């Protein structure tokens, strides 16, 4: 009922997370950004990290080229990487042209995408589902915003509830 | 660093520690 805006983001995707019955891992909010092509002069909209909150719940190479990541990380900023912490973690960098990915898909045609079982996120073509499906995901969901797109993930296999979208009916603006 | 990133990054990181 109150428009939110970005200084309670954070707390809504916290409260998301926390408050819900379900087991899920995390919560990512893709935020809308232009950007201007001097070549057709097409302002598009793309998505881009905008916050998450990760609850949770390898070979060695692997494990210490990404202890190796995050010591960097606390570096610039300031034992076990597990598959969704990193899935998470590398969510950060990526973006969305609109209509493209999963949270492309979901922006621009105002949709809920609600991907439950591996073979629902293997199968859906979709490169982002794909990527949580190899790090351990096995439910991944996105659901348009009036401000862009909220993505959930769990390592479990949940089905869509009404409890869960009412929850983020009131957690996030809707036109 | 974008702030949005840099600003979950830090509280990424300092959730980690526990």
């Amino acid at each position: 009922q109150p428009q939110f805006n970005e200084d309670t983001l954070q707390q809504r995707l916290q409260a998301l997370i926390e408050s819900a019955g379900e087991n899920w891992t995390y919560a990512i909010f893709w935020q809308i950004s232009h950007d201007f092509d001097s070549s057709t002069g097409d302002n598009t909209v793309i998505l881009g990290w905008g916050d998450g909150y990760y609850k949770g719940e390898t070979n060695t190479a692997e494990q210490e080229h990404r202890k190796r990541v995050i010591r960097e990380l606390n570096s610039l900023i300031s034992e076990e990487v597990t598959d969704t912490e990193w899935f998470f973690l590398v969510s950060m960098t990526q973006s969305f042209v609109n209509g493209v990915g999963l949270p492309g898909e979901s922006f621009l045609n105002s949709r809920v995408i609600w991907l439950s079982g591996s073979g629902a996120l293997t199968g859906s073509g979709c490169e982002r589902a794909g990527q949580g499906q190899i790090y351990g995901l096995k439910t991944m969901v996105c659901i348009a915003t009036q401000n862009g797109v909220v993505e959930l993930g769990s390592s479990e296999v949940i089905s869509q509830s009404s409890d869960l979208m009412h929850k983020v009916n009131n957690l996030f603006n809707f036109n | 660093l974008p702030i949005a990133r840099r600003a979950s990054l830090h509280r990424f990181l300092e959730k980690r520690k526990d």
